[PDB]
C-alpha cells in the first residue's frame, strides 16, 4: 500500500516513456518488485520484475524486445524504461511486489495511465 | 547374531518415591522378549538407527568400549553429540565434529559438560531436548549370552542438549560384545518393594496373561474369566459413490461478474 | 535476531526476579498465558527458555497461543497450551536507520506450516508454478525470506518491537530456578503451611524412617499424593502428615 | 475374555472372543463365542470355570485346558 | 506521540544552542514536560525539565550551570536553552512529559541531533 506511482500520459507510438514509483523500505524490501499492467477488459499481468537480490530481471514475452526494468536502492525506487511503444501497450500501469497478493498484506495503488496513439 | 532381551531394560520412569506398591505407567521400554542385535568387538563397528531410543548393554573384562556418538548425518554440517570415557573422567561434548568413517581410540560447538566379569546396561532416549541416560552396573560369569533376570536401571545424567538423533555409533578403542535394541512406547506394571526399589514388571501387551495381569493390577491371577479387551474388525479397504456429473458448478459466472 | 532465525537461551541455577520485569514501564506489551503475571515471583520452574527476535509492531499480536498469520504460521510459533509471558517493547530510535534498516528478516511462505518452537533458516528458493527454479528467481520462482527496511517515520504499525517470550517449564523435576524468596528456619511436629522448592502444602512434617534413592525428590503415596520430601539445604527426608480433623 | 486356571498351577491360558465367528478372528466355536486354545472334548464333567450356553472348561491331563 | 522537535544542528563548544517543541493540548496538559537526551551507547536521560503548575524547574547534576528551561503557554511549547556546550554534550535531544512511558501511552519522537565539535 506505501507505493506511489508517476510518469504516465500520452504518446505517439514509437520513441520512449519512462515509469516510475517510490517504495517504503516495507516494500522495497521485498524480495522483488515489478510493474503489473491492466488494459480495459483486461486480466492485470507482470509485464517485468527486477530482484532485490543480484538485480535479476525478466520480462514477459510480448515485451522482451523493448522494455527495460532496473532499480535504485539509495532513493529507494523503482524504474521501467518503455521503448518503441505501440498502441498495444495502452494500460494502466502499477508498481506491486513481484509477489503481489491480498494474502500478504499487499494493496494496489492507483496506478498510472500510459497511452499509445498510433 | 541375534539374542532375547530376557526382560531387561526397565528403568525408573521418575524421580518419585514410591513403595510396597503396584504401579502402571506408559513409556518407552524395550519389550519383553524381543531379540536384540548381537555385536562382536573382536574380527566391528556399524552406523545404527536411533528409531525412538536405544537399548544398549555390553559385557567386558577388559573394557574395550570407551564411548559413542549420536547425531544425525555426523557430516562436521550439524551438531553432533559425542560421549567418552578417558583417563579418570567423562567427557560430554556437542559441536559440529568432524568424524572418521569409523571412529577409534588407539591403546564452533554448543555445549560442553564433565562428570566376562563386568555387565553394563544404557538407556538413551531424547525428550523435549533431553538427552535422558540411565544404567545399571552389575557381575556377572556369562560369556556366550546375554544374561538373565530382572534389574531397574536408574538415571544417571540429564542432559539439556537441544539435540536432533537419528543414528549413532560406538567408540571402541584399538589394539568385546555388545547388544542393541529399541525401545517401544507400551505399558507397564511395575513392583516396587518396601525400599522403593523395582524388583519385578509386568509387559501388558506381550501375551494374554500379561493382559490379565495389568488389568487386574496383580502378579498373581486367580483361577476364572477374566474380560481384558475389546476385539474389534477393521476396515480393509473403502468405497466411494457419486452420480455421473461432470459438469463443473458455475462459480465464475458469480465470482467474476463484471456487475454486482 | 530475525524473526525467521529467533534465538533460544536457557536460564538456569539462578533466582528469578520477575517483579523487576513486570513493573518495569518501558514494555508496550506484558501478557502471561496460564499463570497471573503477579505471582511469577512466588513459583519455580524446572527452566524457563526465553525466546528473542524483532518483528513489526502489527504482528506483535501473532505472538500468541491459538494465532495464525504470517509470523505465527512461518517464522515462530506457540502452542495452544503455551505457558509463559510474551513481553514486548518499540525499538524505534534502535532497530530502526534512516533509508531502512533492512537486516531484520521474515519469511513469508513456505511450503507448509511450522510446528511449536521450530525455526526454519533455509535459504531453498521456492516455487510457486510448474517450472523448477533450479535456485534462479523469475516467473513463479521466489526468494522465501523478505527484509522489514524499517525507517525511522514509519506510523506505529510499521515501527520495529523487541519481542522476549518466556516459556515456563513445568515437571515433577527439581526445579532449578526459582523467585527472590527466603528461606525460614524448618520446624517439625506443628501444623503449618509450607512450600519445598515449590511443592505447597498444609500439614505437620516429622522425620521419615525411609530411604530415598540418591535422586529421588519426593515421595507419593497409593492415592498418589504427596506422602514426603526431601528438604532442599539439608537433605533429609520430611514424612508429611495431614493436620489433624474430624466431625464434631 | 481369558480363561485361566489360577497363576499357582499354570501359566496357559484360553482366549474366548465373545460374539465372534472363528473364521472373523486348537479351536472351538460355541455359541457363548469363538473359543481358543481349549481343547474341546466330548466326555461329562462337573463345571469348574464357566464360559455360558452349556459350556465349561478346567485344567486336567500332559495337563492342558480343555471344554 | 503528539509532539515535534526542533532546533538542532552542530555548533561550536561554547556559545549557545536553542532547542523547542510544540505539543498537542493532551501533551502540554500533563502535569510536568521537559528534555530527555541520549548519547550514543547510553540510556536516554532527562536533562531538564518544567512542571506546568507553578513553571517550577529542575536541572540533572550535569548541566546545572549552563542550562536554563522554560515554557510558552501561549503557544503550548517547551524551550530548553543550552548555553555553554561541551563535547560531552553531544545527544540526540527528545521532548516528552517528565513522566515519560509506553505504560501511559507515550512515545518518542524522532528527537533532533545535536552536536558539539571542539
Ligand atoms: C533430524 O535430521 C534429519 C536429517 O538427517 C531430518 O530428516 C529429513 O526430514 C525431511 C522432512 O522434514 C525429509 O524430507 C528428508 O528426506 C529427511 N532426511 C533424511 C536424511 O532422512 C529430520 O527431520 C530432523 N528431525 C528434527 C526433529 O529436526
Ligand atoms: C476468476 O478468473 C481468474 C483468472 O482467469 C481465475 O484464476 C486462475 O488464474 C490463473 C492465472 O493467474 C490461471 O492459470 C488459472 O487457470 C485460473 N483458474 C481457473 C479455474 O480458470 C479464477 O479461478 C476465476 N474464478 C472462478 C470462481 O472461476
Ligand atoms: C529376531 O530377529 C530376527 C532377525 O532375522 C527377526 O526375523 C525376528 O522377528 C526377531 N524376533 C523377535 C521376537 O524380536
Ligand atoms: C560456525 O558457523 C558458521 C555459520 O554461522 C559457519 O560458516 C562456520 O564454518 C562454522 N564454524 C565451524 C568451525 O564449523
Ligand atoms: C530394605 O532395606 C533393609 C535395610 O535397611 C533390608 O534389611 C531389607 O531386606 C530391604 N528390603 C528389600 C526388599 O530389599
Ligand atoms: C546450604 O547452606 C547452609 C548454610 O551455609 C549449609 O549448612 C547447607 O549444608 C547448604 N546446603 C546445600 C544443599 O548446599
Ligand atoms: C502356591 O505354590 C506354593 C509353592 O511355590 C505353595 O506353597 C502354596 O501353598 C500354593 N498355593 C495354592 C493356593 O495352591
Ligand atoms: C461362521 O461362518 C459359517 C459359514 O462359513 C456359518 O455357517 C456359521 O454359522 C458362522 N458362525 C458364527 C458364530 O457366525
Ligand atoms: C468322543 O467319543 C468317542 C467314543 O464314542 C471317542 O472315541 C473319542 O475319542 C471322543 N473324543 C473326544 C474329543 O472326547
Amino acid at each position: 500500500v506505501q507505493l506511489v506511482e508517476s510518469g504516465g500520459g500520452l504518446v505517439q507510438a514509437g520513441g520512449s516513456l519512462r515509469l516510475s514509483c517510490a517504495a517504503s523500505g516495507y516494500i522495497f524490501g521485498r524480495n522483488a518488485m515489478g510493474w503489473y499492467r491492466q488494459a480495459p477488459g483486461k486480466e492485470r499481468e507482470l509485464v517485468a520484475g527486477i530482484t532485490r537480490r543480484g538485480s535479476i530481471t525478466y520480462y514477459a514475452d510480448s515485451v522482451k524486445g523493448r522494455f527495460t526494468i532496473s532499480r535504485d536502492n539509495a532513493k529507494n525506487t523503482v524504474y521501467l524504461q518503455m521503448n518503441s511503444l505501440k498502441p498495444e501497450d495502452t494500460a494502466v500501469y502499477y508498481c506491486a511486489a513481484d509477489p503481489a497478493s491480498p494474502a500478504y498484506g499487499d494493496y494496489w495503488g492507483q496506478g498510472t495511465q500510459v497511452t499509445v496513439s498510433s | 547374531a541375534y539374542t532375547n532381551s530376557f526382560t531387561r531394560g526397565v528403568y525408573y520412569p521418575d524421580k518419585v518415591f514410591r513403595s510396597s506398591v503396584l504401579h502402571s505407567t506408559q513409556d518407552l521400554f524395550l519389550p519383553f522378549f524381543s531379540n536384540v542385535t548381537w555385536f562382536h568387538a573382536i574380527h566391528d563397528n556399524p552406523v545404527l538407527p536411533f528409531n525412538d531410543g536405544v537399548y544398549f548393554a555390553s559385557t567386558e573384562k577388559s573394557n574395550i568400549i570407551r564411548g559413542w556418538i549420536f547425531g544425525t548425518t555426523l557430516d562436521s554440517k550439524t551438531q553432533s553429540l559425542l560421549i567418552v570415557n578417558n583417563a579418570t573422567n567423562v567427557v560430554i561434548k556437542v559441536c559440529e565434529f568432524q568424524f572418521c568413517n569409523d571412529p577409534f581410540l588407539g591403546v564452533n560447538c554448543t555445549f560442553e559438560y564433565v562428570s566376562f566379569k563386568n555387565l553394563r546396561e544404557f538407556v538413551f532416549k531424547n525428550i523435549d531436548g533431553y538427552f535422558k541416560i540411565y544404567s545399571k552396573h552389575t557381575p556377572i560369569n556369562l560369556v556366550r549370552d546375554l544374561p538373565q533376570g530382572f534389574s531397574a536401571l536408574e538415571p544417571l545424567v540429564d542432559l539439556p542438549i537441544g539435540i536432533n538423533i537419528t543414528r549413532f555409533q560406538t567408540l571402541l578403542a584399538l589394539h568385546a560384545a555388545y547388544y542393541v535394541g529399541y525401545l517401544q512406547p507400551r505399558t507397564f506394571l511395575l513392583k516396587y518393594n518396601e525400599n522403593g526399589t523395582i524388583t519385578d514388571a509386568v509387559d501388558c501387551a506381550l501375551d494374554p496373561l500379561s493382559e490379565t495381569k495389568c488389568t487386574l493390577k496383580s502378579f498373581t491371577v486367580e483361577k476364572g474369566i477374566y474380560q481384558t479387551s475389546n476385539f474389534r474388525v477393521q476396515p480393509t479397504e473403502s468405497i466411494v459413490r457419486f452420480p455421473n456429473i461432470t459438469n463443473l458448478c458455475p462459480f465464475g459466472e458469480v465470482f467474476n461478474a463484471t456487475r454486482f | 535476531a530475525s524473526v525467521y532465525a529467533w534465538n533460544r537461551k536457557r536460564i538456569s541455577n539462578c533466582v528469578a526476579d520477575y517483579s523487576v520485569l513486570y513493573n518495569s514501564a518501558s514494555f508496550s506489551t506484558f501478557k502471561c498465558y496460564g499463570v497471573s503475571p503477579t505471582k511469577l515471583n512466588d513459583l519455580c520452574f524446572t527452566n524457563v527458555y526465553a525466546d528473542s527476535f524483532v518483528i513489526r509492531g502489527d504482528e506483535v499480536r501473532q505472538i500468541a497461543p491459538g494465532q495464525t498469520g504470517k509470523i505465527a504460521d512461518y517464522n515462530y510459533k506457540l502452542p495452544d497450551d503455551f505457558t509463559g509471558c510474551v513481553i514486548a517493547w518499540n525499538s524505534n530510535n534502535l532497530d530502526s536507520k534512516v533509508g531502512g534498516n533492512y537486516n531484520y528478516l521474515y519469511r513469508l511462505f513456505r511450503k507448509s506450516n511450522l510446528k511449536p518452537f521450530e525455526r526454519d533458516i533455509s535459504t531453498e528458493i521456492y516455487q510457486a508454478g510448474s517450472t523448477p527454479c533450479n535456485g534462479v528467481e523469475g516467473f513463479n520462482c521466489y526468494f522465501p525470506l523478505q527484509s522489514y527496511g524499517f525507517q525511522p517515520t514509519n506510523g506505529v504499525g510499521y515501527q520495529p518491537y523487541r519481542v522476549v517470550v518466556l516459556s515456563f517449564e513445568l515437571l515433577h523435576a527439581p526445579a532449578t530456578v526459582c523467585g527472590p524468596k527466603k528461606s525460614t528456619n524448618l520446624v517439625k511436629n506443628k501444623c503449618v503451611n509450607f512450600n519445598f522448592n515449590g511443592l505447597t502444602g498444609t500439614g505437620v512434617l516429622t522425620e521419615s524412617n525411609k530411604k530415598f534413592l540418591p535422586f529421588q525428590q519426593f515421595g507419593r503415596d497409593i492415592a498418589d499424593t504427596t506422602d514426603a520430601v526431601r528438604d532442599p539445604q539439608t537433605l533429609e527426608i520430611l514424612d508429611i502428615t495431614p493436620c489433624s480433623f474430624g466431625g464434631v | 475374555s481369558v480363561i485361566t486356571p489360577g497363576t499357582n498351577t499354570s501359566n496357559q491360558v484360553a482366549v474366548l472372543y465373545q460374539d465372534v465367528n472363528c473364521t472373523e478372528v486348537n479351536v472351538f466355536q460355541t455359541r457363548a463365542g469363538c473359543l481358543i486354545g481349549a481343547e474341546h472334548v466330548n466326555n461329562s464333567y462337573e463345571c469348574d470355570i464357566p464360559i455360558g450356553a452349556g459350556i465349561c472348561a478346567s485344567y486336567q491331563t500332559s495337563q492342558s485346558i480343555i471344554a
